[PDB]
RNA sequence: CCCACAGCCCCCGCCGCGGAGCCGAGGGCAAGCUGGUGCCAGCAGCCGCGGUAAUUCCAGCUCGGCGAGCGUCGCGCGGCGCUGCUGCAGUUGAAACGCCCGUAGUUGGCCCCCCGCCGCCACGAGGAAACGGGAGCGCUCCAGGCAGGCCCGUUGGAC
RNA sequence: CCCGCCGGCCGCCCAGGGAAACCGGGAGGCUCCGGGCUCUGGGGGGAGUAUGGCCGCAAGGCUGAAACUUGAAGGCAUUG
């Protein structure tokens, strides 16, 4: 019926006390339901998009045991993407994990310029590299209207990630599509742990929450 | 065992298909303002 | 043989801050070394440093704050024509905002910002950000 | 490292290049004059030359023909593509011969075909195959 | 040898390297649909002198602004796109021209200019009325459908006083 | 009108033919229902189909791409960071000489503020255009060319 | 006896790295990919074969192709 907080950030969430998700994300809080992000993102601003499916076997003493690994990813194109992974007997039961998880887990994106500032920002900060088995993946800001420059796989999660400029390079074997996700997810990731001159402010910590 | 012996019926006779840009507007309203599932059996179906 | 001590003195602290520690010794100095540091200093990447005269390759001891991210030198100092640096800051940078190249031109030790400021070129000595 | 790297040491490197870059099939092949020299096209894209013999984990015969080009002497064999068109190539005929889609390597299962019929006659085999020309001069 | 073999030519139009990409399809289509395109060699056309402004935009602006040089040639490149409408008035700084739009050129063409002001019922109407010279530029009458009007012509735009 | 003469373009009158093909529909790669044949005939660049529903052969219907053009064969560049200067790899996948000395070759710590020479950077002189870039111009547009109106920078063909 | 320093031979191991097994006195500091020098390799066979050259009493060693053929051969690990 309604939906009972099993946690404390869940109760808080249930109550008005946290008004945004960069309140969370900023003390590094995990999330562990699905409704404190939809309460934060009740609208359809978000999109769901299933990437690949394959079916995984296991020998056994007679015949062999069949099931199904999904990939889903989501994101507002705004700053914010996720990306899981689910396995069962069924194929939708499998999404359905898989949609699950790529809610569960999310990261925001930092967005900047490329040379030129005006208007918000439509390209990477930096250069962003990730790594996941033997892919690699580049990042590198490109000019307002230069589109993105890359694979159809990865062109995904950039525009639900909300970025319309960007030069892209893959290495390794790229047709494992998960690892390439995966690689495109960690350098996502990776955006808001990186230090620049802007940010070498000092600012004195809050004893509030 | 002659070689080909692997190797009719009347044309509808129908009046040809704009050409042009006009074969360009009828894909337009084809897959938008008309109603379309595209070749389905189903969709064949309800053309006769 | 010890041939590039620029290169050792980099990779040192690197690992040294790598750790988040606070101070690091070099033992070979020179007077290219004091240069990158001055320039390293001034845009705010090392607070201070001191030179220890042993009348034999002085050492040198730097304090460091946690804000420099990486640090390298390009061994065979190519020459950079005026007009040929935006290639090699998008090559060796993560952006056109941010980071440093350092060149040795006949005015000196110069950022490719002062370079291009006065439209002329040199060689290339190495890079932080 | 494990390459030169010397201001002054453009020619190693030149000389190392020129001597690792022979060790590609490709470039080998491309380059290196024995195949030119095989090859019974002679680089040309296609050939002529005139039929002397109809012959023969899939199991399907296929139906082919022996040639000997005219330019070089020398024989080959061909494969004849289209259904039933057999019949349209006549022992002692003139042929134009052209190859597969791979230069050189065999296409398909066919063993040891490179070659391929397009012209019969001064006629397109692919034509007659629709009716398009006929052959009552021949 | 023949004075006709130092004549100049040139392709004017660039092809996709992945042919087959169904956003492209359909965005094309709809393109098509809107501003009438007979084929999709115009919208390649299109895009070919979109990619020319962006370079050039791209090489001046990697320099410096008081630069002799990228004065002089964003100047002519500016003057240019304001005399041909492709770029509004009141933008004059060069980083504008680098979020410029097919779109914008397309808007440009004779039929859309004509439709815009009420003197055709649509895209396929006013091609139509074009290739039967009904209309004029000032004094002159024109018969290509891609001929682009410039601003200061908008207004001289008629139809053909000899037109039936 | 033009033309050495004839065309052609363009202009003025009368009458008035509106004609689309080439490839494909299992995947790569956008596009699906009946009838034949039965590992035969055939398709298939690669994976593969065909031994009684053949989503792949042969035909009809329908559909997809480009389009006055489409397809096939060979070569070059790209793909390819599979020739790697930028920028590969060398325990087990292909690959560190059995070890030492050693010439040619390549590479060589730190130090003197101001002189000479070599490299280097910048500027300049001198030296064909055409091609390429690029300022200006409405050959009806365009590929193009160096023009045009009038009161023309000495009109211009800058660099 | 125990507290150290230099050199050498070993074991376990946080980070980090890697396809992983594993290494961690490096196989780390590397797609955020430039310390110096030398050697080797470019899908599997044909083949370390043929023909030449040098060496050796010989057995043999060093050097070392092409035509043609083929769609996989291999590494580490999981379930039976
Ligand atoms: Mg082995
Ligand atoms: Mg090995
Ligand atoms: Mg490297
Ligand atoms: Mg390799
Ligand atoms: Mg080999």
């Amino acid at each position: 019926e309604e939906w009972h907080p099993s946690t404390k950030l869940g109760r808080l969430v249930k109550a008005g006390k946290i008004e945004s998700l960069y309140d969370i994300f900023k003390y590094s809080l995990p999330i562990k339901e699905t409704e404190i992000i939809d309460y934060f993102f009740p609208k359809s601003e978000l999109a769901e998009e299933v990437c690949n499916i394959m079916s995984v076997q296991k020998q056994t003493t007679a015949g062999q045991r069949t099931r199904f690994r999904a990939h889903v990813i989501v994101g507002n194109r705004d700053g914010f993407i996720g990306y899981g992974a689910g396995v069962s007997k069924e194929v939708a039961n499998a999404i359905k994990k898989a949609a699950k998880n790529a809610r569960l887990n999310i990261v925001p994106v930092r967005r900047g310029f490329w040379g030129g500032k005006l208007g918000d920002p439509h390209t990477v900060s930096s250069k962003l590299s990730g790594k996941c088995g033997s892919v690699r993946v580049r990042l590198i800001p490109a000019p307002r209207g230069a589109g993105i420059v890359a694979s159809p796989t990865v062109a995904k999660v950039l525009e639900f990630a909300g970025v319309s400029d960007v030069f892209t390079r893959q290495s390794g074997h790229s047709r494992t599509l998960m690892n390439s996700v995966g690689a495109v997810y960690n350098a996502l990731k990776s955006s808001y742990s990186i230090l620049t001159p802007d940010l070498w402010k000092k600012e004195q910590l809050d004893h509030v929450q | 065992t002659s070689a080909g012996k692997v190797r009719k019926k009347e044309k509808k006779e129908k009046p040809r298909p704009p050409r042009g840009r006009a074969y360009k507007r009828l894909l337009y309203n084809k897959n938008f303002v008309d109603d379309t599932r595209l070749g389905p059996n189903n969709l064949l179906i309800r053309q006769k | 043989v010890r041939i590039n001590v620029l290169r050792d003195a980099l990779k040192s602290i690197c690992n040294a801050q790598r750790i988040g520690k606070k101070q690091v010794i070099v033992r070979p100095s020179s007077k290219v070394i004091i240069e990158f540091l001055q320039l390293m200093q001034k845009n705010g990447y090392i607070s201070d440093f001191a030179v220890v005269d042993n009348h034999r390759s002085n050492r040198i001891v730097v304090n460091l704050i946690g804000r420099l991210n990486k640090a390298g030198v390009i061994s065979p100092r190519f020459d950079i024509p005026a007009n040929d640096i935006e290639k090699w800051v998008v090559n060796l940078l993560p952006s056109r905002l941010f980071g440093h190249i350092i060149l040795t031109t006949s005015q000196g030790i110069m950022d490719h910002i002062e370079a291009q400021h006065r439209q002329i070129g040199g060689k290339v000595i190495g890079y932080f950000y | 490292m494990s390459k030169t790297s010397g201001l002054y040491t453009a020619r190693k490197l030149r000389t190392v290049r020129r001597v690792n870059r022979w060790a590609d099939k490709k470039y080998r092949k491309a380059h290196l004059g024995t195949w030119l020299k095989a090859n019974p096209l002679e680089g040309a894209c296609m050939a002529r030359g005139i039929v002397t013999q109809k012959i023969g984990p899939n199991s399907a015969v296929r139906k082919a023909v022996r040639v000997q080009l005219t330019k070089n002497s020398k024989k080959i064999t061909a494969f004849v593509p289209r259904d039933g068109s057999i019949t349209y190539i006549d022992n002692n005929d003139e042929v134009l011969v052209a190859g597969f889609g791979r230069a050189g390597r065999a296409v398909g299962d066919i063993p040891g075909c490179r070659f391929k019929v397009i012209k019969v006659a001064g006629i397109g085999l692919l034509a007659l195959f629709l009716r398009k020309r006929e052959k009552r001069a021949r | 040898p023949r004075i006709s073999r130092h004549r100049n030519s040139s392709k004017t139009y660039s092809t996709p390297k992945k042919p087959f990409t169904k956003p492209r399809l359909d965005a094309e289509l709809k393109l098509c649909g809107e501003y009438g395109l007979k084929c999709k060699r115009e919208i390649y056309r299109a895009r070919y002198m979109l990619a020319k402004i962006r370079r050039t935009a791209r090489n001046l602006l990697t320099l410096d602004e008081n630069d002799i040089k990228r004065r002089f040639e964003g100047a002519a490149l500016l003057r240019r796109l304001h005399m041909l409408g492709i770029l509004d008035e009141e933008k004059d700084q060069l980083d504008y021209v680098l979020g410029l739009r097919i779109e914008d050129i397309f808007k440009r063409r004779l039929q859309s200019v004509i439709v815009e002001s009420k003197l055709a019922k649509s895209v396929h109407h006013a091609r139509n009325m074009i290739k039967a010279r009904h209309i004029s530029v000032g004094g002159q009458i024109v018969n290509i459908p891609s001929y682009m009007v410039r601003i200061s012509n908008t207004s001289r735009v008629a139809i053909a006083d000899t037109s039936s």
